[PDB]
């Protein structure tokens, strides 16, 4: 009744119901602080006019 | 579906059609009830959704 989902190694050894629950492979990284907007929004908006 | 037969129920569509053998595999978006799975037999569930 472990968390542990199969490969196609242990789906010959081992026999599992069916999935209940999904889930999948992420990694983990933290915060950045702010973001790059090189004062240029409606520099090329505004050149129309 | 309940048919008006005697108290007959039947599988329509798809369903109707791979339990009468007119298909043999049902490739398909289709969702898993227990009343689908109370016949017929599910492979692994392939893409996952809500």
């Amino acid at each position: 009744v472990g968390s542990l989902t199969i490969n196609e190694e242990r789906s010959e050894v081992v026999d599992f119901s069916v999935p209940f629950i999904e889930t999948g492979i992420s990694v983990m990284v933290s915060r950045s602080n702010g973001t790059v907007s090189p004062s240029a929004f409606l520099e090329p908006f505004s050149a129309c006019v | 579906e309940r048919v008006q037969n005697s108290n007959k129920k039947e599988w329509n569509g798809m369903m109707g059609e791979l339990l009468s053998g007119q298909a043999d595999m049902i490739v398909a978006p289709l969702t898993i009830n227990n009343e689908r799975a109370q016949y017929i037999e599910f492979s692994k569930p392939f893409k996952y959704q809500g």
